[PDB]
């Protein structure tokens, strides 16, 4: 009966042909010459060859899945014998796949479909495949292929065998540990984990944060009344419409789609425009690229907010975390280095230490949001850095070692102490933390809420109208419009964006840069500015999906880093207007900015952006401090 | 080749690597003859890529960073133990590389100080004792708090290492990124050429 | 089961009383009025209006919410600044 | 209750019926009666959210029965919890880790924040509680939410609840020349809460 199921098997293997080629004969034909004993069985082949096996396989793959590792290494062998082990079945296959926490006691042994992100892997273990024994009584030999040994001998006591160890043959086994994406989770529970086992050319394939697709058969193990662990046999692993592409590509082709776009992040909060484009540059992110020497250029952009509280702050992150596919949000204070990085602890299923990733690591590839960054304590942020800077962590616990890769953005809200950020102070010290933590972001946005007439009218009336629920409408017909993008929509153009392009910048890019930054190091900030400027036009690109970097970019992004980093033959002209004034005000005496304008400028003295320079320098200077929004102007020194 | 300028540091450490000659006595004194550099000033500021260069190039450099006290011992798995040997003991006849020295330890600067003045290590713990030479060239970057090294004052007050420590070190440089932008642009067009 | 809704019927009378507010607050040490301090006026107006068990925001209850954050505000200034204030606010 | 619901002026009687063996402090009866009805979450197109409950810090001099009013609050609210600002911590308030007795994993037990979730959480002596157990009421007081990441566990647990403290200012008394950013030792982030 069963021969009918191999010749079948034999069938689908030797005589399949698609594309106008015996492709599965093909290519265990050059799998045997590259000499890996593997072959990689596409299910959607298989239902559309035969479906009475497939049938069989579906309900009772048991005594299929034998028969699919024999019938394999038959025809293997055969075609080896044409041409001049136990061959490992692998499958590929596109069905719909059950969720995890959909798995229940209906699925015993039966072939199913998964996708979730790995958390955990062990180490090899070795598992005997063939054997061969002797008994000890009388020396007899035999061969055996749960095993176990004979209780009486075939020719002598009980458990009369032992094993010949150089007549026997082993394979390597490795333990896996699945969960489901918390993007995924609703709020209010913690993700499911799912242990996964995986045998000769399926281990080492992944590490922890890798995000996988499972084909494999659910069965539970013994190891709680009668809880038996369950565990997955993984069968193979791999790791957008036609008319979502036209979409989306319209989407790029849009004339305005960047400022639809940033007024498309948190539409329900008021202005912001500059934060709100710094945050869409974080979510398209850098461009990857890797020195001759092996080394690799971190291409997260990594934002601080270090304004004063009230400023919608943690909205933003809050909105983020929604809009990117791959989200982690954690508070400062509830988190530790061996919670959001990686950690080695011992599983219990299975008796082993595993290394175990952690918040970091799960938001691999992705972004994560984390609040009260200044209350972490110090040796968390020294994890960071590296998490920031290498892309990689670093774990010595117990008697092991080992690094493990990050490639995380992180944007960090933190609250400057004294609670307000004083503007007559350095933004060292408005601050408590590592100062090389300000070498480590790319950028901070010191952001301001100094009391006003009509803006604060304008905000109110936009509030009121938001706890109206008019925004709604407004919202959906802004939407119709094409002025603002769904969240939902949102985020499939951003992952659309991360997988297909990767730009580059051009020659006439990189020149305006540096003649830029040799401007604004005279004027003085390190090199590395210059370079981590270069991640935020690689962004606006991967955003436009232009192939590369363009100028026009980098005028935004000149103007970003500006609003940004500085919030605490002209030099001649703006360094006389600074002697004039220093001879025009006494130490100690007072004036106006429209005093200043009056007397100076509409004098043609000097020029306006001249005197808005030298105001600003001088302010730096400690010379003059600014007061009331410009009302009043104070010399505080020489 | 990758630091342009600098002909005095480069000088230094190519004098370092060929040292001195040591000297024995009648009365039974022994003479030092090695050398040790000292390098100070803003941290991404061109320290790194020297400290690489000579870790790269010397045939017995060993790299520190804040067991190379070589004063500890591991255990077998049978609970038996064991001395493991330390950066300073086994980078005898050799050089020692040292990145963020500022963060090392004070258990680290009290063993050095006989390293580079005695060249040798006093062991003395419980159950125990022994003397092991400590001949090798010590090369180490230090980098201030503020980030922004302050040119007008020593680095006993930019950094404030003890002067004890400092004084064990018979060169000592400070390099800054005082900018000249023809000069920073000939030096940064080969960067800009790998990018 | 209350769940009031709102109305812009009265914009104005929330709008310039946190303008005054926030103007008020410019050069003094009190309490840091933003945008979070907004919504207080409007969430307790809508938990007065859920004392009446109403479906709607009136102006009464705007009335009401507005006295109250004002007073709270004006309460906790300096003694020399607090009598100023009283007859600054006198229209709530 | 809706015989009750058409007396004119009824949010009167509403705010005379809070605490009425305590006497006066009518503008501090109003704002608990207030936290305790709260607003309305408005979830606005679902992908904003607003909280709904008022935070009501009670800040005086002793012998103002600042205290005695969460005993009234603890006892009226459907679901409230109580805590002192010494006797609390970081770990205990927010959520704490647990290893299952059974499949011996790690698990996560909801503290005092996650316990008062639609409900009110009381926090008395604010003020003389350490700086990191008060830091960790930062996210709880304007997310409702509880995020954490202790041995390899990442959850955020809803905490909607409103808090009520009470605190005493810098020296005991009050200083009625000197402004309230200077009365007391919290920091105007926490006041924005
Ligand atoms: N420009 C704005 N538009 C709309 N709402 C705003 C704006 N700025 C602040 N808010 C309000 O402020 C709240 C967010 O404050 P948040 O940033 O969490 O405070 P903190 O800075 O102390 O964390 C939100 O409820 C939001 O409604
Ligand atoms: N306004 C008031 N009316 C009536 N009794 C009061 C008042 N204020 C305080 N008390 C009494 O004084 C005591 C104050 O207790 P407590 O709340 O601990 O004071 P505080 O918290 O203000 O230091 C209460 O037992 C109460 O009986
Ligand atoms: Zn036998």
């Amino acid at each position: 009966d069963n021969t009918e199921i191999i010749k079948s098997f034999k069938n689908f293997i030797l005589e399949f042909r698609l594309d106008s080629q015996f492709i599965y004969r093909d290519q265990l034909r050059n799998n045997i010459l590259v000499k890996n004993y593997s072959l990689t069985v596409n299910m959607e082949h298989l239902i559309g060859y035969n479906e009475d096996i497939y049938k069989k396989l579906s309900d009772e793959p048991s005594d299929i899945i034998p028969l699919f590792e024999t019938a394999i290494t038959q025809v293997a062998k055969r075609i080896s014998i044409l041409s001049r082990p136990t061959f490992q079945l692998i499958l590929n296959s596109n069905a719909n796949q059950i969720p995890l926490r959909d798995l229940d006691s209906e699925h015993v042994s039966k072939i199913v479909r998964l996708s979730g992100i790995i958390i955990s892997t062990s180490v090899l273990s070795s598992r005997a495949t063939y054997l061969s024994i002797m008994c000890r009584n009388c020396r007899h030999t035999t061969s055996i292929t749960t095993v176990s040994l004979p209780r009486s001998c075939l020719s002598c006591g009980p458990d009369p065998y032992i094993i010949i160890h150089e007549s026997s043959k082993f394979i390597d086994q490795q333990f896996l540990k699945l969960q489901e994406i918390p993007e995924l989770v609703p709020v209010g529970e913690m993700p499911r984990n799912l242990t996964m086992t995986c045998d000769r050319y399926l281990t080492n394939k992944v590490i922890p944060g890798t995000r996988v697709t499972i084909v494999g058969i659910y069965s539970i193990y013994n190891s709680g009344v009668a809880i038996r662990t369950p565990y997955i046999k993984i069968l193979g692993i791999q790791s957008f419409t036609e008319e979502e592409e036209e979409e989306f590509l319209q989407l790029s082709r849009n004339p305005k789609l960047y400022e639809i776009l940033t007024n498309s992040i948190a539409p329900s909060i008021f202005g912001n425009e500059d934060i709100k484009k710094a945050i869409v540059c974080l979510l398209m992110g850098g461009s990857k690229k890797i020195l001759p020497d092996g080394m690799r250029l971190r291409g997260d952009i990594n934002v601080l907010l270090l304004g004063d509280p009230g400023t919608a702050k943690s909205q933003l992150l809050k909105f983020v975390e929604k809009v990117s596919p791959i989200a982690v949000y954690t508070s400062g204070k509830g988190s530790s280095a061996a919670g959001l990085t990686a950690s080695v602890q011992r599983d219990p299923m299975t008796r082993e230490f595993y290394l175990e990733g952690g918040a970091m690591v799960l938001a691999d590839g992705g972004v994560v949001c984390i609040d009260e960054f200044d209350k972490m304590r110090d040796e968390d942020r020294v994890a960071i850095h590296e998490a920031m800077e290498q892309q990689t962590i670093s774990i010595a616990k117990a008697g092991i070692t080992t690094v493990l890769n990050s490639r995380t953005s992180v944007l960090a809200a933190a609250n400057p102490i004294y609670g307000r950020y004083d503007d007559l102070k350095s933004p060292g010290d408005n601050i408590d933390f590592q100062t090389t933590i300000l070498s480590a972001f790319d950028m901070i946005f010191i952001v301001k809420d100094d009391h006003n007439e009509e803006r604060d009218i304008s905000i109110a009336n936009h509030v009121i109208n938001i706890h109206t629920g008019n925004a709604n409408a407004m919202q959906n017909q802004q939407e119709e419009n094409g002025s603002e993008i769904s969240i939902e929509k949102m985020k499939r153009y951003i992952t659309y964006c991360r997988l297909k392009c990767a730009p580059r910048l051009s020659p006439q890019a990189a020149e305006k840069l540096s003649s830029n930054f040799v401007t604004i190091r005279k004027q003085l900030i390190t090199i590395r500015q210059l370079e981590a400027i270069i991640r935020i036009t690689e962004s606006l690109a991967k955003l436009e999906l232009s192939p590369i970097a363009q100028e026009r970019h980098v005028d935004e992004a000149i103007r970003l880093f500006q609003a940004s980093t500085m919030d605490a033959t002209s030099l001649s002209e703006i360094r006389r207007f600074e002697q004039e004034l220093k001879r025009r005000l006494p130490i100690g005496w007072s004036t106006s900015y429209q005093t200043l304008r009056r007397e100076f400028v509409d004098t043609h003295r000097f020029s306006q952006l001249a005197l808005d320079k030298a105001l600003y320098a001088l302010e730096k200077h400690e010379t003059i401090q600014l007061r009331h929004q410009g009302q009043n102007i104070y010399r505080s020194g020489v | 080749p990758s630091i342009y300028g600098h002909d005095h540091i480069k000088k230094a450490i190519l004098l370092m690597l060929m040292g001195g000659v040591e000297k024995n006595l009648e009365n039974g004194s022994h003479l030092r003859g090695d050398i040790n550099i000292l390098m100070v000033g803003d941290p991404s500021t061109a320290k790194s890529q020297l400290l690489r260069f000579v870790l790269n190039t010397a045939s017995l450099a060993i790299a520190t960073t804040g067991g190379l006290t070589a004063a500890v011992t591991t255990d077998r798995e049978t609970g038996e133990r064991r001395l493991e040997a330390g950066a300073m003991v086994l980078a005898d006849r050799g050089v020692v590389c040292i990145d963020e020295f500022d963060k090392m330890t004070d258990v680290d600067r009290v063993a050095i100080h006989e390293v580079m003045e005695q060249q040798t290590v006093t062991i003395a713990k419980a159950g125990i004792h022994t003397t092991l030479n400590a001949r090798c060239s010590v090369i180490a970057a230090a980098n201030p708090v503020f980030g922004q090294y302050d040119v007008n004052r020593d680095p006993h007050q930019n950094i404030a290492l003890p002067d004890s420590l400092l004084s064990r070190f018979d060169l000592l440089f400070v390099v800054t990124d005082d900018i000249n932008e023809i000069r920073d642009r000939s030096i940064s067009e080969h960067v800009l050429r790998t990018h | 089961k209350i769940y009031p809704k709102l109305h812009q019927m009265d914009m104005d009378k929330v709008s310039r009383v946190y303008a005054d507010l926030r103007r008020e607050s410019i050069s003094t040490g009190s309490f840091p009025i933003t945008v979070r301090h907004l919504e207080s006026i409007l969430r307790i107006a809508e938990s007065f209006a859920k004392m009446r068990l109403s479906e709607f925001v009136s102006s009464y209850d705007l009335d009401r919410a507005i006295k109250v954050v004002v007073d709270s505000f004006v309460d906790a200034q300096k003694v020399s600044v607090r009598r100023q204030l009283r007859r600054s606010f006198a229209i709530y | 209750f809706r015989k009750i619901s058409r007396d004119r002026g009824i949010i009167d009687k509403i705010i005379s019926s809070m605490a009425p063996s305590i006497y006066g402090h009518r503008d501090i009866k109003t704002a608990v009666a207030c936290s305790l009805f709260g607003g309305v979450p408005k979830n606005v197109n679902g992908k904003h959210s607003i909280r709904g409950d008022i935070n009501v810090l009670l800040l005086g001099d002793p012998g103002t029965a600042k205290s005695q009013i969460l005993k009234y609050v603890e006892k009226t609210a459907h679901r409230a919890v109580f805590a002192t600002g010494q006797g609390a911590s970081a770990v205990g308030l927010t959520a704490s880790v647990r290893k299952d007795p059974i499949t011996k994993e790690w698990t996560l037990e909801g503290g005092a924040l996650v316990l008062a979730d639609k409900g009110v959480c009381l926090i008395d002596e604010f003020d003389k509680m350490n700086d990191q157990d008060r830091t960790s009421i930062h996210e709880a007081m304007e997310q409702q939410s509880i995020s954490i990441s202790k041995a390899g566990i990442v959850t955020t647990l809803q905490a909607r609840c409103s808090i009520i403290a009470a605190a005493n200012p810098n020296g005991g008394r009050y200083n009625s020349t000197l402004p309230l950013a200077q009365n007391v030792s919290l920091t105007e982030p926490i006041l924005s809460r």
